[PDB]
């Protein structure tokens, strides 16, 4: 009975920048993990623990993504600034309660995904 | 040990889930299809949640293995697990393992799931101090004293058992995440010096 709540994506230009939100109904959660893999087999991107303040980033978009969130909203979002071709993906929103199990996929609530396209 | 020479998967895994588990896994036609030691050598994960599978028999073959899911399943024997030295990450949910004895080898094991199996005596797990992920949450656990071996946690669920004294995760200065709702926890001092907590969540203690 979770949903998660994806909006944002489609085409921009390399270097240019997108915002992806996500938004996790359904739970009782104090406190839990979500954010973005991504899948160029699926891999991680972001995550933030809600209704905490620790982050991971994927060493690849550290610097130049940064997730956040809205903990009274339970909304995450995922900057993405100076975006490179290597950043193409289906991005998708996924939750876990715990970070370190989110980290492995295979547990997850999956949400449906976004198609992200960085041209140029 | 290994298995010599081909082997039909039905004969190395006797129970019919597991067999199935183990077919698909390496996407064979049958379970009466033979494997050689080198193909079971290329498993290094096994999603079987929620199988029905009463022994993990044969899992003795499989050395490389790394990540096994296996929550929700009818499993009270964990021997087979006994000498799979690269295990890093294990969840055993939902099942009825009570002797942790076969865990004392698996040196490289990162993280264990053993929420929901009726459990009260933790003491064989003082045999991980490498853990890096506990989650133990809704057994029957009191006494946590051999946790404070366990230098190396990040993550901790304790909730939902029977805990009143938390003395024993003083000393646990790596704990970020900490999970002691719904136990009997009145006295929090001994958790005055964790400098690293980002979750600590206590509600519903019954003192």
């Amino acid at each position: 009975q979770v949903k998660l709540e994806e909006s944002g994506g489609g085409s921009v230009q390399a270097g240019g920048s997108l915002r992806l939100s996500c938004a996790a109904s359904g739970h009782t959660y104090s406190t839990y993990a979500m954010g973005w893999f991504r899948q160029v087999e699926r891999e991680g991107v972001a995550r933030i623990n809600v209704g905490g303040s620790s982050t991971w980033y994927a060493d690849s978009v550290r610097d130049r993504f940064t997730i956040s969130q809205d903990n009274a909203k339970n909304t995450v979002y995922l900057q993405m600034n100076s975006l490179k071709l290597e950043d193409t993906a289906i991005y998708y929103c996924t939750l876990h309660r715990f970070a370190n199990t989110w980290s492995l996929g295979t547990l997850n609530v999956w949400g449906q995904g976004t198609q992200v396209t960085v041209s140029s | 040990e290994t298995i010599t020479v081909s082997t039909p998967i039905k004969q190395i895994f006797p129970d019919d889930a597991f067999a199935e588990t183990i077919k698909d896994n390496l996407k064979k036609k049958s379970v009466t299809d033979a494997v050689t030691q080198n193909e079971l050598n290329s498993i290094d994960q096994i999603i079987a949640n929620n199988s029905d599978i009463k022994s993990v028999q044969g899992i003795q073959y499989l050395p490389n293995v790394t990540k096994l899911f296996l929550n929700g399943n009818k499993l009270t024997d964990i021997k087979p697990l006994v000498n799979l030295k690269n295990l890093g990450w294990l969840f055993l949910d939902e099942n009825k393992i009570k002797d942790l004895s076969s865990l004392k080898d698996l040196k490289k094991l990162k993280s264990l799931s053993l929420e929901h199996n009726g459990i009260s005596d933790i003491n064989g797990l003082v045999h991980l101090p490498q853990l890096e992920s506990l989650y133990l949450g809704n057994n029957k656990i009191t006494d946590i004293t051999v946790l404070s071996r366990l230098t190396k946690l990040d993550t901790l669920s304790l909730e939902d058992n029977q805990i009143s004294d938390i003395v024993p995760l003083a000393g646990l200065t790596k704990l970020q995440n900490l999970y002691l709702s719904k136990n009997h926890i009145s006295d929090l001092r001994a958790l005055a010096g964790l400098k690293n907590l980002d979750v600590l969540e206590l509600f519903s203690q019954e003192a």
